[PDB]
């Protein structure tokens, strides 16, 4: 559904939002603000969107959703975030790293295993020290590294359906080593 | 008797406390003070506060500048400027700084510049005399 | 009386030089606390 | 109104409300910092005022050289602070207009000279800048003392009009006596006291200037952050109330637009 300048209160968007079982909402200021694909959420919700996930993506996306829910309250306080306290500063920084993890190039869909790996790295927080403009370059280099070297780990994730403590320990090890050898 | 209200723009010491002897360690000449004393108003030196609060405590520490004021009823206001402790200082920085002050004093030409390098080198040398 | 008054110097400049020497007299961490507590430049406006 | 007009207005006031909550939290954090910094600087200043209260030297009359030190903020958005400071400053200026002449003054911040471009635009002698951005320290108060003393001017009496901090909500605008020349000091009470030679007492006097200016700057910055937090709390509340009123009129305008368009379509299909 095309809406006319965010008019979700029109006839057809209200009808089909009352019909459909979820919505993926795209507010456009995120698109021109430079986070593409333009799914600008908070209005966006899936009414069954926790049981429709693999347990890897269920764990990582549950913690990631709670982190972004803590982030999106405080962004208007993050435009003046430089002269506030440190707990906010950490929370807003983690949210910025996750929000720039969520952007993705057009016409290149990621498999479940590699996006579990990337969002896992962002949730465990091996990105809080990096620059914001270096997150997407890390993302592409991490995809190249994990596809090239560690095929069996993505095999573990896509065949077990989840991280069960050995993928967890190996991802601790490989993300600590690749953060040790990134730049 | 006397209320040795020590203060500095960083923190405050003994503000409203019965103290028995304060070595008030100044520019005109470092002199002690007890409870009954003549009232006075004097500036400070890079110098050395030694406080003794009623029980033979010997707490010495270093003061850049400031002002001491005592009255008839003995209210000792010692408003220092930068009051550092012996748990706060180092040695080789002061040694290299006094060597730099010696070199710049051998290079000075103007009277205000020579006065600044003399107060720098005498702060450093009374500093090192406090250090050792 | 003082030699620096005969140079034409103010006692507050005297105190600031002694403050710079004492901030140099600190080792690392107390040096950081003092330089954070040191004087930021309030600028001037003349007529 | 139209519908897009009220949509624009609601967007604008929702943004002003969020930014005003942001200013409220920034003022709260800087208020907590200024409050925990206020504890040593309060004792320092009240010790200086206590020694000048026990040595209660009076003011000599029938002379000229007076000095008003306006100490307040550079960047406003903080309530009725600078109004009260300017009121007290010009009241002391009109009181020092009669029988005093040299009411050449010094002030800090952009707001004090900005509230003094009209009435005493001749008499403001020096002005300062970038106060209230960083927290006030002692070395910048030393810069104020050097620009008062080494930039040569002599004064015998006046006031340091400082924003006085009292509480989270309230404040106070009131003066302190700035005893200025040694003759005001060395009149009788220093003759009672000891070691009151001219150079020692005038270096003491310059340090007393730096003392009371340090006390005034930290008191004024704490009062600035408290009243700014109060002003941004009240502005967020007023903006939220106006968002509520404009959302109600947006909804009734929306319903009127839907009913108007519906009556036009039904009238067309019926007159067909």
């Amino acid at each position: 559904i095309e809406t006319q300048a965010g008019d979700v209160s029109a006839y057809i968007p209200t009808n089909v939002i009352s019909i459909t079982d979820g919505q993926i909402f795209l507010e456009t200021e995120l698109f021109y603000k430079g986070i593409r694909p333009a799914i600008n959420v908070g209005l966006s919700v899936s009414r069954v969107g926790s049981a429709a996930q693999t347990r890897a993506m269920k764990q990582v996306a549950g913690t990631m959703k709670l982190e972004l829910a803590q982030y999106r309250e405080v962004a208007a306080f993050a435009q003046f975030g430089s002269d506030l306290d440190a707990a906010t500063q950490q929370l807003l920084s983690r949210g910025v790293r996750l929000t720039e993890l969520l952007k993705q190039g057009q016409y290149s869909p990621m498999a479940i295993e590699e996006q579990v790996a990337v969002i896992y790295a962002g949730v465990r927080g091996y990105l809080d020290k990096l620059e914001p403009s270096k997150i997407t370059k890390f993302e592409n280099a991490f995809l190249s590294h994990v596809i090239s070297q560690h095929q069996t780990l993505l095999g573990k994730i896509r065949t077990d359906g989840k991280i069960s403590e050995e993928a967890d320990a190996k991802l601790k090890e490989i993300v600590t080593n690749f953060l040790a050898g990134f730049e | 008797q006397m209320s040795f209200t020590f203060a500095s723009p960083t923190q405050v010491f003994f503000n409203g406390a019965n103290v028995r002897q304060v070595d008030v360690p100044t520019q005109t000449g470092a002199f002690g003070i007890l409870a009954a004393h003549v009232p006075t108003l004097q500036v400070l030196r890079p110098g050395l506060v030694v406080v003794h609060a009623e029980d033979g405590t010997t707490s010495k520490y270093f003061v850049s500048s400031g002002s001491v004021t005592v009255n008839a009823d003995s209210s000792v206001q010692l408003l220092a400027e930068e009051a550092v402790t012996l748990d706060m200082l180092d040695l080789g920085a002061a040694k290299a700084n006094l060597e730099k002050a010696q070199s710049e004093l051998l290079g000075a030409a103007d009277e205000a510049t020579r006065a600044e390098i003399q107060i720098r080198i005498e702060a450093n040398e009374a500093l090192v005399k406090a250090l050792e | 009386v003082a030699y620096w008054r005969q140079a034409g110097l103010s006692y507050i400049r005297y105190s600031q030089i002694c403050a710079k020497a004492v901030r140099d007299a600190l080792k690392t961490e107390f040096k950081a606390n003092a330089m954070k507590t040191s004087g930021s430049s309030i600028k001037i406006v003349k007529v | 109104a139209t519908l897009k007009d009220i949509t624009r207005r609601l967007k604008s006031i929702k943004n002003i409300q969020k930014i005003t909550k942001s200013m409220k939290m920034v003022a709260a954090a800087k208020y907590a910092r200024a409050e925990r910094e206020l504890k040593p600087a309060r004792v320092y200043g009240v010790g200086s005022l206590a020694l000048y209260e026990k040595a209660d030297i009076k003011t000599p009359e029938d002379k000229k050289k007076h000095l008003i030190i306006g100490v307040s903020s550079d960047r406003g958005l903080c309530g009725a602070i600078h109004s009260s400071v300017a009121k007290q400053m010009k009241s002391e200026a009109a009181n020092l207009a009669a029988a005093g002449k040299e009411v050449k003054i010094i002030g800090v911040g952009d707001k004090i000279r900005s509230i003094l471009h009209r009435t005493h635009s001749d008499q403001f002698l020096v002005t300062f800048k970038e106060v209230g951005r960083r927290p006030p320290t002692f070395g910048d108060a030393s810069v104020i003392a050097l620009e008062l003393l080494n930039s040569g001017y002599e004064f015998d009496e006046g006031s340091i009009i400082f924003n006085r901090f009292r509480s989270v909500i309230s404040y106070k605008t009131e003066e302190k006596p700035i005893f200025s020349l040694d003759t005001i000091s060395s009149a009788e009470s220093m003759s009672i006291y000891d070691d009151i030679d001219a150079d020692v007492l005038r270096n003491y006097q310059e340090y007393s200037l730096a003392n009371i200016i340090y006390y005034s700057l930290k008191e004024s910055t704490t009062s600035e952050q408290s009243a700014r937090m109060t002003a941004m709390d009240n502005a967020s509340k007023n903006a939220s109330e106006m968002i509520d009123k404009l959302t109600l009129t947006f909804n009734r305008t929306r319903q009127a637009v839907i009913t108007k368009e519906l009556i036009e379509i039904i009238s067309g299909a019926a007159a067909l």
